[PDB]
């Protein structure tokens, strides 16, 4: 039958189509699905000019740019989604006397007081209330674009009038009085919207202003400098994690007459005390193991004899600017009694490891350790946090050593130190580094404990109502234990939508245009000045998804507190199992909607969109947390952090070769040479690095060759070589400066891509392993829906 | 040429019919879709050099201006010239009342939010294709 | 009914209502400017 | 009759005390609750 096909056909279109039937053919593609691609070709070129030239040169580079579009995998309705992207193209775009003086501040404050409490309580109709909103924002993204601090006050006071104009106005005209249900639930959202911006609002008042301290210079002379004593208290870690600690230590530029290295042992291990022995350290193992570390430290302290005491973590390792640039001011304050020194983490933390984000988003800490620090610094109210701090031995003797009610102690005796008069201090750059988490789990029991801790402190010490303590420094501590009872209010969040489309109840009684004029504002100001203010220490939207991760897990520990190696890919079902039945919740409320926007009352058209896009969002953050819950492998013994340093390789035979430190761990590391020099995957090779003028070399085995990168297994080392190495690779004053530097700047809009990409990575993940196997087929009817979409944007 | 790569849009034109579509919807414009739609294909004929396309884009100013001025309902230049010896000599407290009248601050809130909007929207979505568009359809409702 | 009468003095004024809250705002981010300085001076020495 | 007159009184007073009713009625719920898995239990 081919003849009549050839008489029919031109015999280049002929051949054409029986060439690309027959690449659809080998690839499985259907012949229907080639036909159809055919005739839209045909159609085009004959109904669409694809011969001009400036087609063909988009076309040339279409597959670079737009990878999301394949020419060899049609599927239905491939035309609908070219005049769509095209449609989105074309539109897309490509000084004075005292009296006198207090008198002129109290008439400003007064009148920008009086016109800040009309602008909260001027009633509007819509087109007004629209005005105002775009006014203000755009004030707010003039003064975005504004580098200080008063843009930053600038800032804080624009949203502290929208989100009191929101309050007031939900207060005011929102509560329905007319229903039993309708009233409960809608006052309880209330609450919780109340108690958010109650947090806000200390929150805004806690970082009001960073005081950026600097170090002060010590005295030239040293015999003036004061003598220190370093406490690791151990229980159960292996050595391998706290020899980094004790090599850092001993490397410290601080005089060896007065510097003192203590390893505390709760578990009474050999291996610890020989490792003492070895390297020249103390010891203590104490016969009684009661109060768990904070009875370790005053055992310890009931031998050492030094000024200050500095403890350590055992996976803390401090750089040798540790003590010069922390004693600086204990010489200038007598009254100072503790420092404070960020925490960073080398480690890649849970969310970093299994979500692909480790240099790309900053850390969840360092907001903490980075902004609200320094904001406590101002008002004296920097708490002990642990680790990487320097106390004065007489303040905490004075104190009776560290507190052993709570299982907080840091902050229990911080707060001690502070109500007996002594300040503390904190110092920004930071100088020691540990190990994150390992998983999941373990990130929510530690903040389990944080969050106990304080609420017992909350509970016991309550800085409210006390002894002689500042007011700003009780704001501050009640700050700190309020951020921890935001699980119930993030409950209330996620599950105050399914209220009203389940059981018809109106939490806010305001037509849905109002809702969005009103509520809108709020967020958006929020969001612009936390981003200008937690520039480089936090994401946009990201606090959400970690308050979702712990809010099920530290809501039941505190309200009762305040009553009383990853061999294989895995998902945590126990973990995940909150996230798994919120989404079940709030995707059935979704299917009830869907419901009630067709067969419910026609009036409540709008009301629907907004529940159901509150019930988007939730189910975004959800699958965010579900993201988190699957663990990625691991397999690696150290962690390695990506550093750049120029080195040499030396071989036997007496060849030096210049090459590029790209990564290290504690025993290994990545180079990387320029054409691959000479070195094959057993040699042994002395590895030449520099810290400042002074070269070490280090014994190391080849491991694994692949062109240019070559990876390095470090030979057994002496002690001197373990110091130097340290000193060279992992306590070196200016990695994790560099890295808190190189945080890339929060993005609100690419954040959200970010954010929604993860959760539909969390629903991939989980749409291939499923507890209850009924979920399995909703799973993956939600991705293939979800993947059909996008690829149709 | 090739790729006759010229059609660079509107550009700072999409304001200037964004403005007249507005005041048009207000009720004070006595529009000529005819000569918008004429003036729009002349702002996105195509030319090679960038020369011409700057020389384009000032001859078409004080046509764009001209023409303006013919949609709205202020009186001609006729007026304009004949009482312009009557305005110069009459005293400042009626001129000053005149433009007091003339001048109205929802007009300009209006306008300055609409070049706000319009700045937003052509930094993330270009405005040619609407304002083309919109134009079409104007033609075509007033022909039909 | 003075709260009623200042309200529908600006029922229908965003304008005006905004620049009112800019001059606000920046008076009091001025004002705190000032005593923040004066408190982080006195708390760094 | 104190249902009569806790009718009559929400009747009269809409605001405070439906607010008062309410906590009272969370109050004696919880107190209930907690006696009965009391009496369960034993
Ligand atoms: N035999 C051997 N080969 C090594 C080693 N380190 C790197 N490679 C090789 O180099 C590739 C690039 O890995 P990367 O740059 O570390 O970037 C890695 C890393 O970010 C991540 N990754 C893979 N496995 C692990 C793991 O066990 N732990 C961690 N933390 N990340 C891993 O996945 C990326 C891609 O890794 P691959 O697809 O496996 O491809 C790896 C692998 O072929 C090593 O210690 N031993
Ligand atoms: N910084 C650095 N160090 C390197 C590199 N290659 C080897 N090492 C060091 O050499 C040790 C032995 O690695 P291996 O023999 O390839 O044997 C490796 C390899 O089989 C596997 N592995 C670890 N990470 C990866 C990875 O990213 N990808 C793959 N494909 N395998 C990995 O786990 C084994 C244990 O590796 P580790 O526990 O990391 O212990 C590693 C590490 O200390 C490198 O490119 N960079």
């Amino acid at each position: 039958m081919s003849i009549l096909t050839r008489w029919l056909l031109i015999p280049p279109v002929n051949a054409r189509l029986i060439g690309r039937y027959r690449d659809y053919r080998r690839h499985g593609a259907s012949a229907f699905s080639a036909t159809l691609g055919c005739f839209w070709m045909i159609l085009a070129w004959i109904f669409i000019p694809l011969e001009h030239p400036r087609w063909q040169r988009i076309r040339a580079e279409h597959k670079n740019l737009y990878p999301h579009i394949n020419a060899s995998r049609p599927r239905p309705l491939d035309p609908v989604r070219y005049l769509i992207q095209t449609c989105w193209l074309l539109i897309g775009a490509s000084h004075l006397s005292a009296g006198a003086r207090r008198l002129i501040l109290g008439i400003i404050v007064t009148f920008s007081l009086i016109l800040a409490l009309i602008c909260v309580t001027q009633p509007f109709n819509p087109l007004a209330q629209f005005i105002f909103l775009m006014l203000l924002w755009g004030v707010a993204l003039i003064v975005r674009r504004m580098p200080g601090r008063f843009s930053a006050l600038m800032l804080i006071v624009l949203s502290l009038t929208v989100s009191c104009r929101y309050i007031w106005w939900r207060y005011t005209s929102t509560l329905n009085w007319d229903d039993p249900v309708s009233l409960v639930c809608g006052l309880i959202l209330l609450f919780a919207e109340t108690y958010a911006w109650i947090v806000l609002v200390l929150g805004y008042f806690q970082v009001v202003w960073p005081l950026n301290r600097q170090p002060v210079p010590l005295p030239k002379d040293m015999s003036l400098w004061p003598s220190v004593d370093i406490f690791v208290p151990t229980y159960n870690e292996d050595l391998n994690v706290v020899k980094n600690t004790i090599y850092a230590s001993l490397g410290i530029d601080w005089p060896k007459d007065k510097l003192n290295i203590w390893i505390l042992d709760d578990g009474g291990r050999e291996e610890f005390r020989q490792f003492a022995q070895n390297v020249g350290v103390k010891y203590i193992a104490r016969t009684t193991h009661e109060h768990a570390k904070a009875g370790n430290i005053n055992n310890a302290l009931k031998y050492a004899k030094g000024e200050f005491v500095s403890i350590f973590d055992c996976d803390h390792v401090p750089t040798r600017s540790f003590l010069q640039m922390t004693m600086g001011w204990f010489l200038k304050e007598k009254q100072l009694a503790m420092m404070q020194t960020p925490h960073h983490f080398f480690s890649p933390d849970p969310f970093e490891r299994n979500l692909g984000r480790f240099r790309k988003t900053p850390n969840e800490g360092t907001l903490f350790y980075g902004l609200v620090q320094d904001g406590n610094d101002m008002w004296d109210a920097t708490f002990f946090c642990g680790s990487c701090a320097v106390i004065r031995r007489k303040p905490l003797d004075e104190i009776g050593g560290i507190a052993v009610e709570t299982v907080t102690e840091d902050a229990h005796t911080s707060l001690r130190l502070h109500r007996r008069g002594y300040t503390s201090a904190y110092m920004r750059i930071p100088q020691a580094a540990g190990l994150a988490t390992e998983s999941l789990s373990a990130h929510i029991g530690q903040r389990i404990r944080w969050a106990r801790g304080m609420v017992q402190i909350f509970r016991l010490d309550n800085p409210l109502t006390g002894k002689g303590l500042k007011f700003a420094q009780r704001l501050c501590y009640v700050n700190a234990m309020f951020h921890f009872l935001s699980g119930i209010p993030r409950l209330i969040f996620l599950t105050a939508p399914l209220a009203f489309l389940l059981l018809h109840a109106y939490i806010i009684y305001a037509p849905a245009l109002m809702i969005a004029l009103f509520v809108l504002p709020h967020m958006i100001h929020a969001s612009l000045t936390n981003s200008k203010i937690q520039g480089k220490y936090r994401h946009s939207f990201w606090s959400e998804i970690y308050e979702t991760v712990l809010a099920w897990y530290i809501a039941p520990p505190t309200l009762v507190a305040l009553i009383n190696l990853v061999e294989e890919e895995y998902v945590d079902w126990v973990i995940s199992r909150p996230y798994i039945f919120l989404v079940l919740l709030n995707l059935v409320g979704v299917a009830v909607g869907i419901w009630r926007y067709f067969y419910g009352p026609p009036t409540e058209m709008l009301t629907v969109v907004v529940s159901m896009v509150w019930v988007f969002y939730n189910l975004i953050v959800l699958g965010g947390a579900v993201a988190v819950s699957v663990e990625s492998k691991q397999v690696r013994r150290s962690h390695r952090v990506e550093m750049t340093m120029p080195a040499a390789i030396a071989r036997e035979d007496g060849h030096l070769f210049s090459c590029t430190v790209q990564d290290f761990s504690d025993g290994g590391l990545g180079i990387k040479i320029n054409g691959q020099a000479q070195i094959l995957e057993g040699q042994k090779v002395n590895l030449l690095l520099k810290r400042g003028q002074q070269e070490y070399v280090f014994p190391t085995q080849v491991a694994r060759v692949m062109g240019n990168e070559v990876g390095l297994k470090l030979m057994p080392l002496t002690t001197q070589q373990h110091i130097d190495f340290v000193q060279c690779t992992f306590a070196r004053a200016d990695t994790w400066a560099l890295w808190q530097d190189s945080y890339p700047e929060d993005k609100p809009l690419e954040s959200l891509l970010d954010i929604l990409k993860l959760g539909f990575r969390g629903y991939r993940h989980l749409a291939e392993f499923a507890p209850s196997s009924v979920k399995g087929i909703f799973r993956v009817l939600t991705s293939l829906v979800s993947w059909v979409v996008s690829f149709i944007p | 040429s090739s790729l006759w790569q010229y059609w660079r849009g509107l550009s700072g034109w999409n304001f200037y019919f964004l403005v007249k579509f507005g005041l048009l919807w207000a009720g004070y414009l006595n529009f000529h879709p005819l000569l918008n739609l004429v003036f729009a294909a002349f702002l996105l004929m195509p030319l090679p050099r960038y020369s011409l396309h700057r020389l384009r884009h000032w001859i078409a100013l004080p046509i764009g201006f001209a023409l303006f001025w013919h949609d709205t309902w202020l009186p001609g230049p006729e007026s304009i010239m004949s009482q312009g010896s009557q305005v110069a000599g009459f005293s400042t407290d009626y001129l000053i009342d005149l433009v007091t009248r003339f001048i109205n601050w929802q007009m300009i809130g209006a306008i300055f939010v609409l070049l706000v909007a319009w700045l937003f929207l052509s930094q993330w979505i270009r405005i040619t294709v609407f304002v083309v568009a919109i134009l079409l359809w104007l033609n075509v409702l007033t022909l039909a | 009914p003075w709260f009623e009468r200042l309200w529908y003095a600006l029922a229908n004024h965003p304008i005006l209502l905004a620049v009112l809250a800019a001059i606000s705002v920046i008076l009091l981010a001025w004002v705190l400017w000032r005593l923040l300085r004066i408190i982080s001076r006195r708390r760094l020495n």
